């Protein structure tokens, strides 16, 4: 119904907010649009031993955003945390998607099942179940271009060969792996070919930049006289 | 005579001297007037110098009967070659709107007067062309498509404005208005990008009428402007090919220099934002040390 304010607002309040936005998304199966609120989420909120917990809940959130669309956290994340020994299970969670193992996934949320239910994340990994595959699939689209679809059952111990067409044709219609099936000769190509500065699309790229640089030129002018009004009005010797 | 004339200099003052004459006589609503135009010739730059009514009749029952007085062309030779030995006859101006077939015959008396090809110069007073308020045309003669004979002809030159330096201090004085263009600021280049877009078209619309007369109300075949136009259709880029595809990726590259240009003036600003926020905070440290002062002075008069 859009009415949220933005003129009395502070950075506790719109960070808040951000966080609610991403939690509905991500629940309704968009996480492109789930992982621009918690972004922004993270960002507004100071970083203090007072703002701990709510940035404590908002990694949380983030990393499980981001493995659904089937990109991965980087190993520094946790490392250089100091929230590291919390974040626990969703390290192993960032490890067990990168390589693509059925079983160590399983093990995962049945041996920290309490911990998961507990900060109610344990839903959106469920989901990750399924992300397992998807990344392992496309490790293998990177790493080979025409591989048969015999090797790809013994890498990720599926049984049948109508087993693994199945799941790459769902996993290249949301556009992941970036591949095309040829059951005509029983192999399967790897179509990322790039030519992308060789596209119109560049110019393009460039102007939603632009447009947020003119917002900054904007937010700069307007703020910048707010105060000065008052100021010039203010008694001074 | 004289071959080289390609291109005709034209100093404000001309259009202006033209101008004063054609209403200092009364001479209006297409009663002609033929005055002189002197200066310097033999070589492909044209200057015209100054320029000056001479006495002349025209008559509305048949137009190929006038009256154009010699004696007076004499004398003013004599009195402006002391004024300036950079006046000699170039030729005459007509003053205008528009060329007639009747100032193909009045030429051949100024082309016996002057040893070169005679200037007649158009110097259009009523204005109801956007450009061209100057015209430059030169008597020749050259044989005529579609089987016909050598023929008297005036083909069109530059008609450019350059201005003389004496020129160019009266000009700028006067003027106190933004120009019709100027080509300065981004602001002016932007209203001139849509200027010559509707400049393109309303030269395209004369020919598209050309050809429909052609073929429709039998206007004779002149086969020098069917053949402007295959040359044109073959400077035509081409979509598709190498020349046109290049066109694209170097907007990339012009609009990624752009992008860069823009947030490096956000830095600029960003600049400004913190100075103003510290005077800010320096008004108000001013403003409480005013207040305690109060006080102060309160109290000497208390104490002593």
């Amino acid at each position: 119904k859009l009415e949220y304010p933005h003129t009395d607002v502070s950075s506790s309040l719109e960070a808040r907010y951000f966080f609610y936005l991403s939690k509905i998304n991500a629940i309704q199966l968009d996480y492109s649009t789930a992982n621009e609120y918690i972004i922004a989420a993270i960002r507004k909120a100071p970083h203090n031993s007072k703002s701990l917990g709510f940035l404590q809940q908002s990694n949380k959130l983030h990393c499980c955003i981001q493995l659904l669309m089937g990109d991965i956290p980087e190993l520094s994340f946790f490392h250089q945390s100091n929230m590291q020994k919390s974040l626990l299970p969703y390290y192993h969670l960032t490890k067990a998607v990168k390589l693509g193992d059925l079983k160590k996934f399983t093990s995962t949320i049945t041996k920290y099942k309490q911990l998961l239910l507990k900060d109610d994340t344990y839903q959106l990994c469920v989901r990750l179940r399924s992300n397992v595959i998807k990344t392992g699939i496309r490790i293998i689209s990177l790493t080979y271009k025409k591989i048969s679809l015999r090797d790809i059952c013994l890498k990720l111990n599926l049984d049948s060969e109508q087993t693994v067409e199945y799941m790459v044709s769902r996993a290249i219609r949301d556009g992941v792996i970036e591949a095309k099936i040829n059951h005509e000769d029983g192999f399967i190509e790897t179509t990322e070919l790039l030519n992308i500065y060789d596209s119109e699309d560049p110019q393009q790229v460039f102007d939603e930049r632009i447009k947020f640089a003119n917002q900054l030129h904007d937010e700069y002018l307007v703020s910048m006289r707010y105060p000065e009004d008052k100021k010039t009005q203010q008694n001074e010797k | 005579m004289s071959l080289q004339h390609e291109k005709v200099t034209i100093a404000p003052l001309v259009l202006l001297s033209a101008l004063d004459h054609y209403e200092r006589t009364q001479t209006k609503e297409n009663k002609r007037c033929v005055g002189v135009i002197l200066g310097d010739a033999n070589s492909s730059t044209i200057r015209v110098t100054n320029s000056f009514a001479l006495p002349f009749e025209e008559d509305e029952k048949n137009s190929d009967v006038w009256f154009l007085d010699h004696n007076y062309i004499e004398n003013m030779n004599e009195m402006c070659k002391k004024i300036n030995a950079k006046e000699k006859l170039i030729g005459w101006y007509h003053s205008g709107p528009k060329l007639r077939a009747s100032d193909l015959k009045i030429n051949e008396l100024f082309k016996k007067y002057t040893q070169n090809n005679p200037l007649l110069l158009i110097v259009d007073v009523k204005q109801q062309g956007v450009g061209l308020p100057t015209d430059a045309y030169v008597a020749i003669e050259q044989v005529k498509d579609d089987g016909t004979s050598t023929e008297k002809t005036f083909l069109h030159l530059p008609c450019t404005i350059e201005a003389e330096e004496a020129e160019e201090i009266g000009v700028e004085h006067l003027l106190r208005d933004v120009r019709d263009q100027a080509a300065g600021g981004l602001s002016i280049r932007l209203t001139n990008q849509l200027k010559s877009l509707k400049g393109l078209q309303s030269k395209l619309k004369d020919v598209v009428e050309y050809l429909d007369k052609v073929i429709n109300k039998e206007l004779p075949i002149n086969h020098t402007i069917l053949g402007k136009l295959q040359d044109v259709f073959n400077l035509l880029p081409n979509l598709g090919t190498p020349d046109d595809d290049e066109i694209d990726v170097e907007n990339h590259d012009r609009i990624n220099i752009s992008n860069n240009l823009q947030k490096a003036l956000t830095v600029k600003t960003n600049d400004e934002l913190m100075v103003i926020y510290i005077s800010n905070l320096v008004r108000s440290i001013i403003a409480f040390d005013d207040l305690i002062e109060n006080k102060i002075q309160n109290k000497k008069i208390q104490e002593q």
